[PDB]
Formats: C-alpha cells, sequence, structure tokens
C-alpha cells in the first residue's frame, strides 16, 4: 500500500541485500523526531 | 561479565570445593552484534574520564 515498514534491527548491510526488498535506512528521507541532524546531513547526498 | 555454572565438570564428576561450582568469566560472548556491548562500556568510561 506504500508505507515504509521499517525493521528495527541493527544489522550490517551487505550487497546481497541489494536484490531483496530491503533498503538502506539512511536514504529514506523520512523526518525522525529527535534525530533531525542525521537526516539533515543525508539531504546532502541527493542527486542534482 | 557473568557467572557460569560448571556444568561440564559436575557431569564429569570433577573435584570442586563448593556447593554450586561457579567461576566468573570476565566478559560475555558477543556474536552477531554491530556495536559491541563490551566495547561500548569502555566508551562511557572514557567519556566519564
Amino acid at each position: 500500500a506504500g508505507e515504509f515498514e521499517f525493521s528495527g534491527r541493527n544489522e550490517k548491510w551487505d550487497q546481497s541485500l541489494y536484490l531483496s526488498e530491503h533498503f538502506p535506512a539512511l536514504f529514506s528521507d523520512v523526518p525522525l523526531a529527535g534525530a533531525n541532524t542525521i537526516i539533515a546531513i543525508m539531504r546532502l547526498f541527493t542527486p542534482q | 561479565g557473568f557467572l557460569r555454572t560448571d556444568d561440564l565438570a559436575i557431569a564429569a564428576n570433577f573435584p570442586r570445593a563448593s556447593r554450586n561450582p561457579q567461576t566468573y568469566i570476565p566478559y560475555t560472548n558477543q556474536r552477531g552484534t554491530v556495536t559491541n556491548e563490551f566495547a561500548s562500556r569502555f566508551r562511557t568510561i572514557v567519556a566519564t574520564l
């Protein structure tokens, strides 16, 4: 339906998860309460 | 650390000087973790020091 179902697990990414339905969570661009400074740095990686 | 019972010695019927043979292993096995919960204890010590 289009929601972002986050997992809630601190797992290291490996590139075999690239073909799966998991995404990197730094690049969700979803505002988080209390952690706005991390998201404001991840806005700098957007393509121009 | 933690307090491990000597399950392998009592089943092998080794001599012990206690009622519950319990040695103190200094730090926990820490598999499968990204942040190491023994290393992050030393983070909060230096941040205090």
